[PDB]
């Protein structure tokens, strides 16, 4: 096997040569360690084959780091194939020696990279390009040494717009890993350049040179409008990652741009189609959509104010693209759209999904908070949801009426009594103390809350420190508004979390009350049963710091998982 | 009439998780319209391929009438079949072993010693607290009998009868009297199991 | 007593199962599940006792497919492998060499061998050829 | 196609025809049954589960499923109901007080959307005693003219000598099979 | 900015990987498949994987997830755009997506996965011209990557001059089962196949309602598409300034516009469907469908699905016209009909059993998809008005194209 | 494969 | 033939239009 794979290559024959460096491919593919071999390999390198060159050229990139001592013999090979006369020799050696990542071999390729930096070949430019930015990131100073810096700059400005954006990527990831010193910006003359050659860069083109305006910052309004007028074509690409990036450039340039000029409007009403065209994406793509909008939603909301309809999720979406569609239509709930919202949400508590369930509980929440207009609405649909008989739909009801009643409790006297009787048999920590709470709460239309609270003292020692806490205040003001019927149920609280109750923080509530009790139960009213102010609910909206941020950051892995830039790298 | 070797094989082939329950569902409609017709002669085969399908992980909720029937049946295969199905997909909490106590029952005073041992089995694997209830009559009645094969078999009712009816245990105190004399090493084992269980 | 027995495959594929408590078939199936993981996730030189959920899961394959058993902290854990390797050698005197291609073929034979070797996770064939015999005499009557 | 083999097979008597056997416990269905298929009154033990066996007689092999009148088995009659062409319904006269229940049973048994097809069939067990009602009396108390869309006839049969049972059988007979 | 695109398999096993910036270890990968499986088993999976400070993003191909490794805070919509180039790519060169192919055509596999991208960044991306520098059956690379035109290689020479449009139009309805439409978006597709001699530069020109307007013709029936994207030919300066569509087709089958619009128009087929199910005894399929289209027009293969009960077994079908076939791996009712006239009206009635057993958990209520295609059909009225085939050379060309219409996402939401 | 093989190998 | 739509000729561009 190995031997006998070593005598053919040992061998003088291209025939059998052949053969080897195709097992050895396999085996490699096949998860074979042949880097033992690497060393036999070395002298079967120079051939006028070039299909064995390329699975030599390989072996030796994936066999570099396991051997770098026998790497050594390597760099003349690649001198002398760095002036072959086919260009695709020449190509594929520059991509090899940026691939090998050994620290003694950048150091003689320095030479081959600054002949190979005037290339002829545009296929040689961005071979060289991309073989100079591989220099760099393995040895930022050897970079700097070689001064291929000011090479990097000139190769913008000539010709070949492939070999221009590639250029200008490696420009730009140099200068990502920069420090910001001595950056690569660039007048206005070096941004009209690129745009008159954006026209004519490939589709991998388009991003890079589109990359680069995300960091220029304008500074006037005309060539801000020259700008969006030159990124408004960008739009009508095929290629969804070029109009993700040229919609996160159209969001930057408008951070500059007036409100007062007529470019606003016509980017605003140039943009809604090209977000209903990426909403209908390839699913891989549809959560990155869904996350480009709702990273851009809370800059200018009123873009996508009548994109409601697509937002809808199908039948076939994926759960990933299920579970944003309810985020971007809660994002972009209105009033307008309210009985839509309502019959898509109704629609989608019948789904199997347990977790789209409480997704679409949640939702439906959030939007009956946000908007007071359809509490009647969310109210009744709760109350349809309740009688669904659905264990996991029960408890999702019973906390939205609990967030609810908190929320507006001032016309939420008319649902009491249906939630009065709604199987209370429900032992979720999250519905058993919402459903306490809200009794304790709006203990007074019910007539019978003395007896419900009676089922619930069984176990209240060893219920739960959040449910026993909500349980004994739920007590104090059935005591503190009727103490007529709950005299004993008060002192039968106090005894049981008081002397029976292990808890520090429930204890020390529990003294408190008893104290309260037995000070003055006339303040009890107006210091237990006090009318609390307004619930200042939670912003979901981001900081606008961040959001600026999250702006010029259009694309990246930040902004799926909604966090810094700085704060999810390692 | 499909045999198990078949859906096996069929089974095996097959690459895809999706393309696996695709062919367990194909293969389930089948049985399924097998049993809704009454079908009483490849019914052992059918059996088995739902038996094969449920240790699959797939849905086998249809398929516990037709247990039922071929338990109450005649053949020594639809027996075997029945009893298999009734220890694999009925359980205490399934409610659908009710109806087998009557057949239970039958089986208990059979002449067959086959029929008796596996019903034996499969009311010790699947004791309920009232099926011991109107079963334990019977099992003191084999306890006491002189069958080397079925007295380890009474024993072990008998100890799954007391674990999940604590309180008929006073039933079978003078049933284990004078016991200790076993040649038989199951037997006896099945003695010191009952008395320490006791 | 036994609570349950599960014949699993290295892969994870499960050969055989019989579980002499009465659970939920979504808890029965998560059981299933943890305990695969578990053995799956577990070396060759973790003596192959596990103490899950209070239980005495044993976990001894004697090829790919390995077994496992579930029986209350009352007894000795020896005593559990014995009855396992005797029952390996039932098995394999019944059918005759046996492999992993003929038990999933054999399902019927192995879970009708199983009854009528242990019965609610109690022992209940000591002998080794009166078991054998029995199960001979019952195929033998169609 | 050709339907020569089903003539053929039913020259000499192809037909065979299904029953249920359903009421409350202690109604002579276990002897009723016994006597149908052996022809000997045998004393049996209540009905835990249910006796399944079939009967062969004028050329039809009539197949009977005992169902018991237990509390936690009345609501498993609809188990029954699948594959079930005929249904025979066993009255108790000498239970006055569970003559109100057995009747409720049996209109919540005739209230299933799936069982249409089958007519009703009364036997009138427990003929032996003076305080036995007769034909009408019994079916006017059950209110068996009120089954709009149901076949059913009125049968008394003596459980220990077994009259009448030859009569029911060839009415179920000329209800079921509508040939000479 | 993914360190390194693999292509993996079903058991888990990587089929082929290949490092660009060596920034991860390539043991990473093991570590893939037991976290794929906590997420589908907890619901949590993403195609976006992260194993620490890496993301490990893959999507899922015909028989192998594409798996592309990264550590920094890389471009993802980039690699998905290079992940769909390169699975079109692999679709061009290798007619099937399996083991079979992975396996057995490594050699050029290894090449094009260098030559596509370099240190992250991909390069080359043109199916055509990169068969033109790599195959599995080498000469210096084409000019034409160097050169501006990417998509249209010049000195190609043919006998004739036939190109074959596809008006290929996409009916998405989403009926509510309150039986009101709320998504209704038709979705406009412009494929040419074109096959001629040279490189022809078409100037496309169609009814469009902005041309019209812009002309002031607008007073006839011109499609208004809410979304008109270009293929990559497609310059957009033209179109930018004044609708002008100019660009170089490229040689073969390629999609050059897509028009995207919602619809105001109802719906061609009404289907009404009712259910008759009884509690655990039967089940009634009242499915009645109403042709809206009009009646010159026939749906060729039209399958309307039914989802029938999941547990049902012993189905009767009683319907008029089209042969209803129950298929058990679906687990629904296709109310296949080879050719629908429009106008027809069909009437079905379903009738099947139930087991007695009552099911332990539920199974949903999928919509009711048809698939009708009526070829010959433009409903949306979008009249081609003429395709400017221009050569350097000089040649009279013979441009083709054909309208079909079929049905897209025309979902009914079930009762 | 290693499925043919015997379980304890006797 | 052919399904989906028999192909037809197109024009050079709007003769109408000048
Ligand atoms: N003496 C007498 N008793 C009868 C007669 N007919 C019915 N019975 C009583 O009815 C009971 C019915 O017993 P079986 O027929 O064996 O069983 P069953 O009718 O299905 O009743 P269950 O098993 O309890 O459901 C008997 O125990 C008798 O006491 C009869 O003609 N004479
Ligand atoms: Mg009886």
């Amino acid at each position: 096997e190995i031997f006998e794979l070593k005598a053919e290559l040992n061998s003088d024959k291209k025939e059998k040569k052949k053969e080897a460096v195709k097992k050895v491919i396999a085996s490699m593919t096949v998860g074979k360690d042949v880097s033992a071999l690497f060393p036999d390999v070395v002298n079967c390198m120079q051939t006028d084959n070039l299909e064995l060159k390329k699975l030599v050229y390989l072996y030796l990139m994936n066999y570099a780091k396991s051997q770098p001592d026998m790497a050594i013999m390597a760099v003349n090979t690649f001198v002398k194939d760095c002036e072959d006369p086919n260009p695709l020799i020449r190509a594929l050696a520059v991509r090899t020696m940026g691939c090998i990542r050994v620290d003694k071999i950048t150091e003689y390729l320095c030479e081959p990279l600054r002949k190979c930096l005037k290339d002829e070949d545009p296929y040689v430019r961005k071979t060289a390009a991309v073989c100079v930015a591989k220099l760099h990131d393995i040895n930022a100073q050897l970079v700097e040494d070689q001064g291929f810096l000011d090479t990097l700059k000139d190769l913008i400005s000539d010709s070949n717009p492939m070999v221009v954006a590639n250029a200008v990527a490696a420009l730009s990831e140099i200068a990502e890993s920069h420090p910001s010193s001595n950056l690569l910006d660039l007048n206005p003359q070096s941004i009209n350049k690129l745009l008159t050659a954006l026209n004519e860069c490939t589709e991998w083109g388009q991003i890079f040179i589109l990359d680069c305006l995300a960091n220029y910052m304008p500074k006037d309004d005309r060539e801000a409008q020259s700008i969006c007028e030159r990124v408004t074509p960008r739009l009508s690409h095929a290629n969804s990652a070029v109009v993700l990036s040229a919609v996160k450039v159209l969001m930057k340039f408008m951070e500059m741009l007036s409100k007062d000029l007529d470019y606003y409007g016509t980017l605003l009403k140039k943009l809604a189609p090209p977000l209903v065209t990426l909403l209908s994406a390839e699913p891989e793509l549809q959560y990155v959509a869904l996350r480009n909008i709702n990273l851009i939603v809370q800059k200018r909301p009123e873009i996508l104010k009548h994109e409601m309809k697509v937002f809808f999720v199908k039948y076939n979406d994926p759960i990933y693209v299920k579970l944003e569609k309810l985020d971007i239509m809660i994002r972009l709930a209105s009033q307008a759209n309210i009985a839509q919202v309502l019959a898509e949400l109704r629609e989608y508590a019948t789904e199997v999904d347990v977790d789209f369930v409480r997704k679409a509980v949640r939702a439906i929440g959030r939007c009956a908070i946000k908007v007071e207009q359809s509490a009647e609405r969310c109210v009744s649909t709760l109350l349809d949801l309740i009688q669904t008989k659905v264990n996991y739909v029960v408890q999702e009801a019973i906390v939205v009426i609990k967030d609810i009643f908190r929320k507006y409790p001032n016309k939420y006297e008319s649902v009491i009594a249906t939630l009065c009787e709604n199987l209370d048999s429900l032992d979720e920590p999250e519905a058993r103390a919402a459903m306490i709470w809200i009794v304790g709460e709006y203990a007074e239309r019910i007539d019978n809350a003395d007896e419900l609270l009676e089922s619930f003292l069984e176990g209240f020692h060893d219920k739960s420190t959040q449910v026993q806490l909500q349980l004994l205040t739920a007590i104090v003001k059935l005591f503190l508004k009727k103490p007529t019927e709950t005299q004993e149920l008060v002192q039968q609280v106090l005894s049981l979390a008081t002397q029976d109750s292990d808890n520090p923080d429930l204890r020390d509530r529990g003294y408190i009350y008893w104290r309260l009790l037995s000070t003055d139960p006339v303040a009890a009213k107006e210091v237990v049963l006090a009318e609390k102010p307004l619930i200042s609910e939670e912003t979901d909206l981001i900081e606008p710091t961040l959001l600026d941020e999250l702006i010029c950051y259009i694309g990246t892995l930040a902004s799926v998982y909604h966090k810094p830039p700085s704060a999810f790298v390692e | 009439p499909i045999r198990l070797r078949e859906l096996i094989r069929t089974i095996r082939t097959a690459r895809t998780q999706a393309e696996e329950r695709e062919m367990i569902q194909k293969e389930c409609a089948a049985i399924r319209s097998s049993f809704r017709e009454e079908d009483n002669t490849y019914r052992c085969r059918n059996v088995a391929k739902l038996l094969y399908m449920h240790m699959l992980g797939y849905p086998a909720h249809f398929g516990q009438l037709e247990c039922l029937k071929l338990i109450a049946s005649q053949k020594f295969t639809d027996k075997r079949i029945g009893y298999l199905g009734a220890m694999l997909l009925l359980d205490e909490r399934q409610d659908v072993h009710l109806l087998m106590t009557n057949c239970i029952k039958n089986d208990l005073n059979h002449s067959t010693q086959f029929v008796q041992g596996l019903a034996l089995c499969t009311l010790g694997c699947m004791g309920s607290s009232e099926m011991c209830r109107d079963l334990a009559g019977e099992v003191e009645k084999l306890l006491k009998t002189s069958n080397s094969y079925l007295r380890k078999k009474a024993a072990l009712c008998a100890v799954h009868v007391i674990r999940k009816v604590p309180e008929l245990m006073e039933m079978f105190l003078p049933a284990t009297k004078n016991l200790l004399n076993e040649k038989n090493h199951g037997v006896l084992h099945t003695s010191v199991v009952l008395l320490t269980e006791m | 007593m036994i609570h349950f027995i599960l014949l699993f495959s290295r892969q994870g594929k499960l050969r055989l199962q019989k579980w002499y408590i009465t659970l939920p078939d979504k808890e029965r199936k998560k059981i299933t599940r943890e305990i695969v993981q578990i053995i799956l996730s577990r070396g060759h030189r973790t003596s192959s006792f596990v103490d899950w959920k209070e239980l005495k899961l044993v976990y001894k394959r004697y090829a790919s497919l390995y077994f496992c058993c579930a029986i209350e902290n009352q007894d000795n854990e020896l005593l559990t492998l014995e009855i396992v390797h005797r029952y390996v050698e039932l098995l394999d005197k019944y059918f005759g060499n046996v492999c992993e291609l003929d038990i999933i073929f054999n399902f019927e034979k192995a879970y009708f061998i199983l009854d009528e070797f242990i019965i609610g996770g109690e022992i209940q064939e000591t002998s080794k050829k009166i078991a054998v015999k029995a199960i001979e005499d019952s195929d033998m009557l169609q | 196609g050709n339907i020569f083999a089903n003539l053929f097979k039913g020259l000499f008597g192809k037909k065979e025809m299904r029953i249920l056997m359903v009421g409350l416990d202690a109604a002579g269905k276990t002897t009723i049954l016994y006597k149908l298929k052996l022809g000997e009154i045998v004393t049996t033990i209540p009905t835990i589960g249910f006796n399944v066996e079939t009967v062969e007689y004028k050329n039809i092999s009539f197949t009977v499923w005992d169902v018991g009148g237990q509390d936690k088995i009345r609501p498993l009659w609809r188990h029954y109901f699948q594959n079930t062409q005929g249904l025979i319904f066993v009255v108790d006269s000498n239970d006055r007080e569970r003559v109100n229940e057995a009747r409720e049973e049996l209109m919540r048994m005739l209230a299933e959307d799936e069982l249409r097809d089958a007519v009703l069939l009364v036997f009138a067990n427990k003929q032996d005693l003076p305080n036995a009602m007769n034909a009408a009396e019994i079916t006017d108390k059950l209110g068996l003219h009120s089954l709009r869309h149901r076949n059913w006839y009125i049968q008394a049969t003596c459980a220990t000598s077994g009259d009448g049972l030859y009569e029911g059988l060839d009415w179920l007979s000329n209800q079921l099979r509508n040939q000479k | 900015s993914a360190s390194a695109v693999y292509v993996l398999d079903l058991k888990g096993k990587v089929l082929i990987c290949r490092n660009y910036r060596g920034d991860v270890d390539m043991s990473e990968v093991e570590h893939f498949m037991p976290i794929l499986m906590e997420k589908e088993e907890e619901g949590m999976l993403s195609p976006i994987l992260a194993h620490g400070g890496v993301r490990f993003m893959w999507i899922k191909h015909n028989n192998l997830y594409l798996v592309a490794t990264s550590k920094k805070n890389a471009c993802v919509s980039l690699v998905f755009s290079f992940l769909y180039k390169v699975v079109q790519v692999f679709s061009e060169y290798f007619k099937e997506l399996e083991e079979e192919s992975i396996r057995d055509n490594f050699v050029i596999i290894y090449e094009l996965l260098d030559e596509l991208m370099d240190f992250g960044y991909p390069q080359t991306t043109d199916s055509k011209i990169l068969q033109e520098y790599i195959t599995q059956e080498a000469p210096r690379p084409p000019a034409t990557v160097t050169n501006a035109v990417s998509w249209r290689s010049e000195g190609i020479k043919y006998r004739k001059n036939e190109v074959f449009l596809d008006v290929i139009e996409a009916v998405n309805l989403l009926v509510s089962a309150n039986g009101n439409v709320l998504r209704s978006e038709i979705v406009g597709s412009i494929k040419m196949r074109v096959f001629l001699s040279g490189m022809p530069e078409l100037r496309l020109g169609l009814n469009d309602k902005v041309l019209f307007d812009n002309t002031g013709r607008g007073k006839s029936k011109s499609v208004e598409l809410e979304d008109v994207k270009f293929h990559q030919c497609v310059r957009l300066s033209r179109f930018e300034n004044d609708r002008t569509i100019s660009f170089i087709p490229p040689d073969g089958e390629f999609e050059l516009m897509s028009y995207r619009l919602n619809t105001h128009v109802k719906p061609l087929i009404w289907i009404e469907s009712v259910i008759e199910k009884h509690s655990h005894s039967r089940i009634e399929y009242m499915v009645k469908a109403k042709s809206q289209f009009k009646r010159r027009s026939t749906a060729n293969n039209v399958e309307i699905h039914i989802p029938v009960p999941n547990d049902a077994d012993s189905p009767k079908f009683k319907t008029t016209v089209g042969s209803v076939k129950w298929v058990p791996e679906n687990s629904e009712i296709v109310w296949s009909v080879k050719s629908f006239p429009g106008g027809k009206e069909y009437l079905m009635r379903a009738h099947f059993g139930l087991p007695s057993v009552e099911a332990e958990d539920k199974e949903g209520k999928p919509p009711i998809s048809v698939k009708f295609e009526i070829p010959y059909f433009t409903t949306s009225g979008i009249q081609v008005r003429y395709l400017k085939i221009i050569e350097k050379s000089g040649y009279q060309a013979l441009p083709w194209v054909r309208y079909i219409t079929q049905n897209g996402d025309y979902q009914l939401r079930t009762q | 494969k290693g499925e043919n093989t015997s379980l304890l190998h006797p | 033939d052919r399904k989906g739509g028999s192909y037809s000729q197109a024009a050079g561009s709007d003769s109408a239009q000048s």
